């Protein structure tokens, strides 16, 4: 994982030695260099993963996670180049070399073959996120929104740790490809009651779940553009990727144990869903998206079935997709019209025909349209979940209609109905914008094609 | 005689069978002046900011945005629990959570039950 | 009680609001022409035996019982208008109603192709800000104290100036664009 | 009541720059100036040509793969003749009849 | 479809519905006489006489606009701003 | 925007009841906040609860769409009471009378249902023969277990 | 060339479309006839229906004591 | 572009049921003044509408005509 | 359809049941009852791809009406006699079964005659 490590290294180089307004073309080339050579980790295996050093391996389920993140990178520094045209050139290499800094975190994250140093990389993506939120943000409660973000997943991970300390004094090593063979059965008791907590109490702060998601409706809408894209896309996979590195060790206690959270899920999403048909912020109703989302996952770790994980992860992969897209949309109509308001500008499909259309596909992929990857990951899940019992697909199937009750509901007061009268500062779609929303949607439109890349590491 | 309309949540009154409506008393006449005054000091400020060639963008409308604050983050400040407000979030928050799991537990009790004594069908059961 | 120009709704407009409701409803309960031109003489001289009453409590409660009447005796479907709220035809053509400052966004070489128009637009926009400080002082001379007490505009009472606030109301899109 | 003379002559004043302005949207006769820039092609670009590519679609590549087109068998009535090997199917028992 | 309405048109259908009409003389009217005091109408008379072109014309004509038309030149040019004829 | 614009806390004194029915911008007589039960609404005023299809659809509205007008206040719950979504126009038939009518229905064709279900109709014909054993060999029966001689006679 | 509109009289008919209307009304009219004509079984009946009541008893094999 | 109208004098109510309508009325005590307005519909080409029966039956005269000749053809063929 | 107000409104011990039959056996009042005879082979009946349903004593008729409208493409009216032969041999099954309504119904009206008898006697 060195050829990966070293080019992202040398962005920053690249971003401080550039011309007086050449950073953000240079950035986005070599980036996207990177994300095009970012291609050669799917050299996978039917039963071997890919291992390539003593500290870096790169299986069937961190790949599509790594080439997500390193090609959100050149979106984001072509979605972040347009409120900074203002900023200082000195603060324009700093949000750069901010960007490049939390991807070189990410793709270290997902190759960590040591737990305590995928821990160390997990909480080093703190740092960066909450200097861009409390710094590049818009509103004052952003300063809020760097605190609920920052206190919330520390007051999970730091117990966390103490656990992974004590299976270095247990099992005597945290290396992943030593505990597939070293592993024991968990017995029943309070001891391991409270290790099984501690272990997972982390992942569901930063997935989020039910209950301890008030983090994610403040550090979304009050983020700049790259920080949501940040946050939707990729940030909140780092729960489920711990879950699914986690739950070998904790078994057979999670029979039992998994109970609550299942339930708080299961009815968090209905909450979601529910809280989205009443939203009046755009911002807001893509965050509660991504938390109904997200417990979804949560529910498809906790039941652990092979077709759970294949839905959890293409899920992860769909919904960052979508997510970005809907984020970056956001974006551009808050760019046009100064505002975040959902009633604000209604009937925007007569003045721009080819971003109503935008819309109206990223809604589609919203509510999880076959045969999109969507729809392959919510089905598998209720597959299982219905494998797992027969009641639950009520749970399921009513959550579906409130999603198709309030993604459309999006399309709708943004796009159709008479326009507003007092609005006349609508711009016509910018070359820059449309090319964001092309690249967010033909990867995700591709991918329906050869879906075998995204379905996890016992596919 | 005639059935009289009853008024519901989800069905009002008729505006034309309001008794009130047919009042001609002074006090009404006076809230209706100065009603319409209200109206039309706010149309004429509206309508001269709306007019303007100079202006190139959104009429701002305080009363949008007086409501969009008032949604959102002005409900903690104004919340006192009491008795009313804690009895609502205990139904609410733990209510259906217990019952959830109390029918799920239920029901996987059950279903495993059937299947440790092989009562339970899968014959063809192998993906799960 | 909810007019553009006056505070209330007087005795005589809720007679013929009421008149003009029940011949609607009329005209729709029977279907053939003869049948609504002989029940709308009924409820003509229905309405005219009690024209010249001078009591005016007496005139209310006949307005009561009348409206009361007609509630209990009107069509469930009542016939609209296609252009009517509530019609078939309501506001369907609102998605072609693109306003005019769209044609400031223009390109230059889509802008080519229609010249004597954009001239013509030109020299609308320059009437209209040459005479937007001479409205507005017209309006602000002429509104009383304490803000205006109806929605009704005054006319342009000099000569070579235009009435108040014209613009948006000229040049509105067409009903059929 | 009838119209009051001052919005009258606001309606009469708006109505003048309405039909003005009416007027001003038609288009001259140049407008608008644009820039300067086979009967069986239906029955052969959209007929001939895929069933060309996908018959060879089809018989090199899908037939080629085993079990993707499978045919229910062709019904065998007695007295028919089988072109396979040519076993002939002997007619049925002679009819108790009805009618 | 829908064939274009000019004002003179629409002046010889108001002055047509208007003839058919018994209780105003044809000899009498004029194009700008007024229905109170020049013909000797009745408010009802003039609701009739709104509904009527109502149902000529094929569309509503709203209360608060139907109560300030009483001469058939008002109901030409009101006509004429809604239906926007004369482009 | 400033500060003393945006909503506070529930109003007690008739002076402050005053300044907020002034900063919405309508009567003091008609301004009723929600009442303080400690709910969360604060000093929003309490609208008489109707939706906007009750609105006068002639008037030159500021927002046709939507029949409201400029800085006039807003429902707490505009985002219901809007043309898309749940309407309170008065119906010509009591809201009692169509619940009762309509349940009365339902119930009765689903009784009835039943009782047709327990006295079902049919043609005076006996059952279907079919030849060799009811077919014992087509139904997918296993040919080694010869199954148990059913003969049909004629009549 | 096209059909100019009328006021309140009737509207001008072309001939085409009212001998099109004949032959297709004469066309259904014909082929109702025609397939009563011929079929005539599925309308009135197929088969005779013989009375169950008049079946005797010795060939329903009744003992009689 | 110029719609020329018909004559005014000619829509009197003579023949159609508005005359009816005139009788009751007049019978009663009153008077129908929208009569002349309403004529143009019960007179000229939209007098005499068909029935029902005589709509089911459009056609049926060449539809019958066409039937007789078509079955003395079969049974000259099938001879 | 009188026999659902006979059995329905009337007495159902007498009226015969259409979930099962026949309760009295065949050979009761028969002598010497005859069986139907099959003729359609059941390799016949076979490969022919016949409907379960349409397999029915006399599906002979219906394999050669099949074979006769296969054979006649594209002419699909030649040969409705064929049809005719089909539908006259199911007609006379359902005037079989008919019978044998008819046959159950009168046994069991003996079988009430009978004890009434014994109810009279005794
Ligand atoms: C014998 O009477 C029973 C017939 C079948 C059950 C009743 C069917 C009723 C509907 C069909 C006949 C309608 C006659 C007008």
């Amino acid at each position: 994982m060195l050829k990966y490590i070293i080019p992202t290294m040398m962005l920053m180089p690249l971003t401080w030695l550039s011309k007086n307004s050449m950073i953000w073309i240079n950035t986005t080339l070599h980036s996207l260099l990177i994300s095009l050579t970012s291609l050669l980790l799917l050299n996978q295996f039917g039963d071997n993963s890919l291992n390539f050093s003593l500290t870096f391996f790169s299986d069937s389920l961190s790949t599509p996670l790594l080439i997500l993140t390193m090609w959100l990178l050149p979106l984001m520094l072509m979605a972040s180049q347009h409120h900074l045209s203002k900023e200082n050139l000195a603060r324009k290499k700093l949000f750069i070399s901010m960007l490049i800094l939390l991807q070189l975190f990410l793709i270290m994250t997902f190759t960590a073959t040591e737990l305590i140093f995928f821990y160390i990389m997990f909480e080093a993506t703190l740092v960066p996120t909450l200097i861009i939120i409390t710094r590049w943000g818009n509103q004052t409660e952003r300063l809020n929104a760097g605190l609920y973000f920052l206190f919330y997943t520390l007051a999970g991970s730091l117990p966390l740790l103490v656990a992974l300390i004590y299976i270095q004094n247990t099992m005597g090593s945290l290396n992943f490809l030593i505990l597939q063979y070293w592993v024991q059965p968990m017995p029943n008791s309070w001891s391991n009651t409270f290790m099984w907590l501690a272990c997972m109490m982390a992942f569901m702060v930063k997935m989020p779940l039910y209950g301890l998601h008030l983090w994610l409706p403040k550090a979304h809408v009050e983020a700049p553009i790259a920080g949501s894209m940040v946050l939707a896309a990729i940030l909140l996979k780092l729960g489920g990727y711990g879950m699914m590195r986690i739950t070998l060790l904790l078994n057979p206690i999670t029979d039992f144990m998994a109970y609550p959270f299942i339930m708080l899920s299961l009815w968090g999403m209905i909450m979601t869903s529910s809280i989205c048909l009443r939203q009046t912020d755009l911002k807001s109703l893509i965050a509660y998206s991504s938390v109904s989302h997200m417990a979804l996952v949560i529910v498809a770790i906790l039941i652990q079935t092979p077709w759970s994980y294949m839905g959890a992860t293409a899920l992860m992969i769909a919904h960052g997709l979508t997510s970005s897209m809907l984020f970056c949309l956001a974006n551009s109509n808050y760019e046009r019209v100064h505002s975040r308001t959902m009633i604000l500008a209604r009937g925007l499909q007569t003045l721009l025909p080819l971003m109503a259309a935008w819309w109206l596909l990223a809604s589609l992929t919203n509510l999880a349209l076959p045969p999109s990857i969507n729809l392959i990951g919510e089905l598998f899940v209720v597959m299982s979940t219905f494998s797992w019992s027969n009641i639950t697909i009520i749970l399921m199937g009513l959550n579906m209609v409130i999603t198709a009750l309030y993604s459309l509901y999006m399309l709708i007061t943004t796009q159709r109905g008479k326009h507003t009268h007092h609005i006349n500062n609508i711009l016509p779609s910018f070359t820059r914008e449309n090319a964001l929303m092309s690249l967010h949607m033909l990867p995700l439109l591709l991918l329906s094609l050869n879906p075998k890349i995204i379905l996890g590491p016992l596919y | 005689s005639f059935p009289k309309y009853e008024p519901s949540r989800l069905a009002s009154l008729p505006t034309t069978l309001d008794p009130a409506e047919y009042d001609i008393s002074s006090e009404t006449r006076k809230a209706q002046a100065e009603r319409l005054a209200i109206r039309s000091r706010l149309k004429r400020e509206y309508q001269l900011q709306y007019n303007d060639p100079s202006r190139r963008g959104v009429v701002e409308d305080p009363a949008l945005i007086r409501w969009t604050c008032a949604r959102s983050a002005n409900v903690y400040p104004n919340f006192r629990p009491n008795t009313k407000t804690s009895l609502l979030g205990a139904l609410f928050g733990i209510g259906p959570l217990i019952f959830w799991y109390y029918v799920f537990k239920t029901d996987r009790d059950r279903k495993e039950k059937l299947i440790q004594e092989g009562k339970l069908d899968r014959t063809f059961n192998i993906s799960y | 009680a909810f007019l553009p120009s006056a505070a209330y709704l007087t005795h005589q407009q809720k007679v013929l609001q009421l008149y003009k409701r029940a011949l609607r409803h009329l005209e729709s309960r029977c279907v053939h022409r003869d049948k609504y031109r002989y029940f709308a003489c009924l409820l003509r001289a229905r309405f005219d035996e009690h024209k010249n009453e001078k009591d005016m409590v007496k005139a209310t409660q006949l307005l009561r019982e009348a409206e009361k009447e007609f509630w209990h005796g009107q069509h469930p479907q009542p016939y609209i208008f296609p252009e009517s709220p509530g019609g078939t035809s309501y506001e369907r053509y609102e998605c072609y109603k693109v306003p005019e400052w769209c044609l400031d966004d223009w390109h230059p070489s889509e802008k080519a192709m229609y010249p004597d128009y954009f001239a013509k637009r030109e020299q609308w926009k320059k009437l209209r800000r040459e005479s937007w400080e001479r409205e507005v002082k017209q309006l602000q001379e002429e509104t009383p104290v304490g803000g205006p007490r109806t929605e009704a505009l005054p006319p342009a009472r000099k000569q070579g100036d235009l009435p108040p606030l014209w613009w948006h109301i000229v040049t509105r899109p067409r009903e059929r664009p | 009541s009838g119209y009051t003379p001052d919005e009258k002559l606001r309606l009469q004043q708006l109505r003048e720059l309405r039909r003005r302005w009416l007027k001003d949207q038609e288009l001259s006769p140049r407008e608008p100036v644009l820039p300067p820039r086979r009967h069986s092609i239906f029955a052969f670009t959209h007929v001939l040509i895929p069933v060309w590519i996908i018959h060879y679609y089809l018989k090199y590549h899908v037939t080629t793969k085993p079990y993707t087109i499978v045919e229910k068998k062709p019904r065998i009535f007695p007295g028919d003749t089988i072109l396979e090997t040519g076993e002939v199917i002997p007619p049925m028992k002679e009819f108790p009849d009805q009618h | 479809d829908a064939p274009p309405l000019t004002l003179e048109g629409i002046k010889d259908r108001v002055l047509y519905v208007l003839k058919l009409y018994d209780k105003i003389d044809p000899e009498k009217l004029s194009v700008n006489s007024h229905f109170m005091k020049d013909l000797g109408l009745d408010s009802l008379d003039q609701v009739e006489i709104i509904m009527a072109m109502e149902d000529e014309f094929g569309f509503e004509i709203p209360d608060i606009d139907a109560e300030k038309l009483m001469c058939p030149q008002e109901i030409v040019d009101y006509i004429a701003d809604k239906k926007d004829v004369y482009e | 925007i400033t500060k003393d614009m945006l909503p506070g806390p529930y109003p007690k004194t008739p002076e402050e009841r005053a300044a907020a029915a002034k900063k919405y911008n309508m009567r003091v007589e008609d301004y009723e906040p929600y009442p303080d039960d400690g709910m969360g609404y604060g000093d929003y005023p309490k609208l008489p609860d109707r939706s906007q299809q009750e609105r006068d659809p002639w008037y030159d509205w500021d927002h046709p769409d939507l029949r409201l007008n400029w800085g006039e206040p807003m429902h707490w719950d505009l985002d219901m009471y809007i043309r898309n979504r749940v309407d309170t126009s008065p119906t010509p038939v009591n809201w009692n009378l169509m619940c009762k009518h309509l349940f009365g229905f339902v119930a009765f064709m689903l009784f009835m249902f039943w009782v047709g279900e327990t006295y079902p109709t049919y043609q005076p014909v006996g059952p279907k023969q079919y030849p060799y054993n009811n077919l014992y060999l087509e139904r997918g029966g296993d040919p080694n277990k010869e199954p148990e001689p059913v003969v049909h006679y004629e009549i | 060339a096209h059909i100019e509109p009328r006021y309140r009289q009737f509207p001008q008919l072309t001939r085409s479309q009212v001998i099109q209307a004949e032959f297709f009304s004469a066309t259904m009219w014909f082929w109702i006839l025609w397939r009563f004509w011929h079929d005539s079984d599925a309308v009135l009946g197929h088969f005779p229906y013989p009375d169950p009541s008049q079946w005797t008893d010795e060939e329903l094999g009744i003992p009689p004591d | 572009s110029k719609m020329e109208l018909p004559d005014y004098k000619q829509w009197k109510i003579e023949g159609t049921p508005l005359e009816t309508v005139q009788e009751k009325l007049a019978a009663r005590g009153l008077r129908d003044p929208w009569g002349r307005n309403e004529a143009w519909r019960y007179m000229g080409g939209f007098a005499n509408n068909v029935s029902f029966v005589g709509a089911l039956l459009k056609g049926f005269k060449w539809g019958f005509a066409a039937f007789v000749v078509a079955v003395g053809a079969e049974y000259y063929l099938e001879s | 359809g009188a026999h659902l107000a006979r059995r329905y409104l009337g007495d159902a011990s007498v009226e015969p049941e259409p979930l099962r039959m026949p309760t009295f056996p065949p050979d009761y009042g028969f002598p010497e009852r005859k069986e139907r005879e099959m003729v359609a082979t059941q390799q016949e009946m076979n490969d022919a791809q016949l409907v379960l349903q349409q397999r029915d004593y006399c599906a002979h008729y219906l394999i050669r009406f099949l074979k006769c409208k296969r054979d006649s493409f594209p002419n699909f009216l030649a040969c409705k006699h064929e049809q005719h032969d089909w539908d006259y041999c199911e007609h006379l099954d359902y005037v079989k079964r008919m019978k044998e309504f008819e046959r159950e119904r009168r046994l069991l009206q003996r079988k009430k005659r009978r004890e009434q008898r014994e109810a009279d006697m005794a």
